[PDB]
């Protein structure tokens, strides 16, 4: 939905055996060098933890895995609620040119995070621009933006402007 | 004003979201008077999911409705070391610190009905000559007031003083008796001390015996 | 268990700087926040994330975390920066406020300044007269005023009254009256103010014959 | 409860329901630490009274049989009226007054009036360092507040304005004290601007050094 | 009654004093109290301070 504003539909679909405690993240996060970040971003060269990445299409996904509000990028930010094969359950129960968002990410019931969005080509923000990867070291910023990529948290507050015409809050690094 | 009923319960109030997204999260930390701070729970207005500290994690109770846009905490089972002012902040969603603390609420509790002690208080080793000694028994954490002090079958007027009772550190009371005796009747005649609460419902006697000498 | 440590309280004088230290296990590794408690007030927080401050906070004050030890400094420290500080840190998903640390600024001591005024000549037509003696600026509250006419220790025939501290300063200021009557004010040639306070060296006395003014 | 001046007030004492009665009713008032004064008289079983001197004007004893009760009314009441009234019973033509009843106590607030102003010398020895302290006085007036400003309201710098001190009377006394430079003296006018609304009180005063 | 005060003379081109006090404790007395404090009153300080360090702090 448009304005950032969902009321009720986030699926609360969350796991509670396992003592990894993502959910008991939310409230604080750690620092860069605290949460061995270094050992998993050197998965991928300098020049889904990093950009280098290989996301799918996806059309539709069960609710009963989904935890926490599912949030797209157009880029600028929207949110998408359940809906029947609208149902106010809680969960209990394609580019923009062609419409719709090239892609997204969520967290999962089980505690993982997941990303899919089209399909890579063969460089461009408009074109190509399947996550919220804008850039090589930028990220498009929304609220809960922390949650999903806890290892980009010493990145800096940027704003621009993207061309319809964007504006939207994103997050790079030096 | 009044005084919260040791055994009963308390909760605290703050503002909360209305159905739809709240970016804050909401926790109370209370603050025993000079004594620092503490931290009680977490909760995220998005997410019906909580936070309990381990110290109170048996009286404490977190509940919020939507419909009023109102959040509050319930706490059980006051106690004396349960005094103190309750804060209530709101800070940003992750960034671990939190801002616009609210205004001070303040709880307070008058103790448990306790019953006194009793601890004799023994007169001078010898002082073996006219000057007539002193003996008395004293009367400690006690609540709430008074009590009685009544000598041997409550027949002794003679030299016997009964001091006001004083408010001990821990908002407890202190009280004690005394009367003056002839040196030489230590020897034989025996003293008693009779004291009597009445809430407590407790009476309790005590012989003043000398001390022994070796 | 996990406890954060900081020394009970701190002196220093206005103009200097004061160090205050947030101490613990491996300390430097996390996220620590200060908040500044005036008694009586609620907390306002005066850093996030270590040294980002918030707006509206002077620039004085300033912080690090590092080690061991994590650091709040405060520059030119006035008479407005008297205040508890607590810190702040996330452990094993349990908040922990460090022990309270109080900071004091002490106030230098400056005498004071008198002055004695006589009876304006109007008020003796009335039949009454009332000699004044005041103290100027002066921080230390201990004062002694003792009127002594033609050097005899007076007393019951006087009052004081007395102001507070200005805002941007410490000072107060007193002023002490002797009330009379005609037929005693026309005696004694010689009225006194005697004033003992810390700063003078030694009791000042300002004085002014009857006559001659 | 206060009184307020021109006001009146009943002492009320018992008194024969209209049969015989063998007790002379009488009336005392004490002021604080001052002793005992007469006030009036009164015989039951005789309509007629008895007042004394000082009293003469202000004073009306009456009494009622239905509700067995008398009382006596003063009116015009100042300050000099704040006491402790009490009632006694004698017997018939003895003339010793026993039986004094519990104490009444009556209380009036002063009156309304504005205040008297004088000036301070400033400074008759040279002081080369440059402050003069000058000040005017304010006092005998009742009752709070009053306000004092300089020069019409423009000279706030250094102005000192001591909280007000009840005097022995009853009324309230007030300074206020402004340090000025010493070189500045002889050519500059200082003007205190007292203002007081209950009494509607606004006076001028101008401050200057005394001639020599 | 276990404390001792030398003070010596004003320097020439000073007029400043300088005091040591020294507490003597005997053996098995300062092995607890773990806290020692020093209170010093005089002109000019607005109000007295003390210097107090612990025991076994390092
Ligand atoms: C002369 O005689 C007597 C003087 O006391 C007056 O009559 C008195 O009036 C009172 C008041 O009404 C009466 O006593 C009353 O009795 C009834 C009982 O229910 C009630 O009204 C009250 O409880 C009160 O006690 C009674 O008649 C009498 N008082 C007595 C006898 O003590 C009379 O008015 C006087 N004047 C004349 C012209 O008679
Ligand atoms: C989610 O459910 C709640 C409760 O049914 C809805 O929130 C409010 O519901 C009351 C009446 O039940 C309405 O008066 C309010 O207007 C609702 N809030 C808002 C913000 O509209 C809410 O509508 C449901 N979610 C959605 C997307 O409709």
């Amino acid at each position: 939905t448009n304005g950032s504003w969902h009321i009720n539909r986030t699926a609360l679909n969350c796991n509670d055996s396992l003592h990894t405690g993502f959910l008991a993240a939310l409230f604080y996060t750690h620092k860069f060098n605290a949460s061995g970040c270094p050992e998993r971003m050197a998965h991928c060269r300098p020049i889904p933890y990093c950009w280098h990445y290989a996301p799918r299409q996806c059309g539709t996904i069960p609710a009963s895995q989904v935890c926490g509000p599912v949030y797209c990028f157009t880029p600028s930010p929207v949110v998408v609620g359940t809906t029947d094969r609208p149902t106010y359950t809680w969960g209990e129960n394609t580019r923009p040119p062609q419409g719709n968002w090239f892609g997204c990410t969520w967290m999962n019931s089980t505690g993982f995070t997941k990303t899919c969005g089209g399909p890579p080509c063969n460089a461009t923000y408009t074109k190509c621009g399947s996550g919220p990867w804008l850039t090589p070291r930028c990220l498009v910023d929304y609220p809960y933006r922390l949650w999903h990529y806890p290892c980009t948290v010493n990145f800096t507050i940027f704003k621009v402007r993207m061309y319809v015409e964007h504006r939207l809050n994103a997050a790079c690094n030096i | 004003a009044e005084v919260k009923k040791p055994g009963s319960s308390v909760k605290v109030s703050c503002e909360a979201s209305g159905g739809t997204h709240s970016n804050y999260v909401i926790t109370w930390v209370r603050q025993a008077p000079g004594q620092g701070l503490e931290w009680m729970g977490g909760f995220i207005p998005d997410f019906r999911t909580a936070m309990y500290a381990q110290g109170f994690q048996g009286r404490v109770t977190i509940t919020a409705d939507e419909s009023t846009s109102l959040a509050y905490m319930e706490l059980t089972n006051l106690r004396s070391e349960d005094t103190a002012v309750y804060y209530c902040a709101r800070g940003p969603l992750s960034r671990g610190y939190y801002d616009y603390w609210g205004p001070g609420t303040l709880v307070t509790v008058s103790a448990s009905t306790k019953g006194p002690s009793v601890f004799p208080l023994a007169p001078s080793s010898k002082s073996t000559s006219g000057g007539t000694a002193a003996l008395g028994c004293l009367v400690k954490d006690y609540f709430p007031e008074p009590v009685t002090v009544s000598w041997n079958s409550g027949a002794l007027t003679s030299g016997v003083h009964t001091f006001p009772a004083v408010l001990q550190s821990s908002g407890l009371y202190s009280l004690s008796s005394v009367v003056t005796v002839p040196s030489s009747s230590l020897g034989t005649q025996t003293y008693i001390c009779n004291v009597n609460h009445k809430p407590s419902n407790t009476k309790v006697d005590k012989r003043v015996e000398p001390k022994s000498c070796d | 268990s996990y406890v954060l440590t900081q020394p009970p309280s701190v002196s220093v004088a206005p103009g200097q700087t004061a160090s205050i230290t947030c101490s613990g296990d491996k300390l430097g590794d996390k996220y620590v926040s200060w908040y500044q408690q005036r008694p009586g007030q609620s907390p306002v927080l005066v850093l996030y994330q270590d040294s980002k401050r918030p707006s509206g906070i002077p620039e004085r004050f300033s912080g690090s975390n590092s080690g061991n030890t994590a650091t709040l400094t405060i520059s030119g420290t006035q008479a407005m920066d008297e205040a508890d500080y607590y810190c702040q840190a996330w452990d094993s998903s349990a908040l922990v406020f460090g022990g309270g640390t109080k900071l004091t600024v002490l106030r230098t001591v400056a005498a004071p300044s008198v002055f004695i005024f006589p009876p304006s000549d109007e008020q003796l037509k009335s039949g009454t007269a009332s000699v004044v003696c005041l103290l100027n600026n002066f921080y230390p509250r201990e004062a002694k005023v003792q009127w002594k006419v033609d050097n005899a220790l007076q007393s019951g025939n006087s009052q004081e009254s007395v102001t507070e501290q200005d805002s941007k300063d410490s000072t107060y200021s007193l002023s002490s009256t002797l009330t009379l009557s005609k037929a005693d004010y026309e005696k004694h040639k010689v009225y006194a103010c005697e004033v003992t306070h810390q700063g003078l060296s030694s009791p000042v006395t300002k004085s002014f014959n009857r006559g001659e003014c």
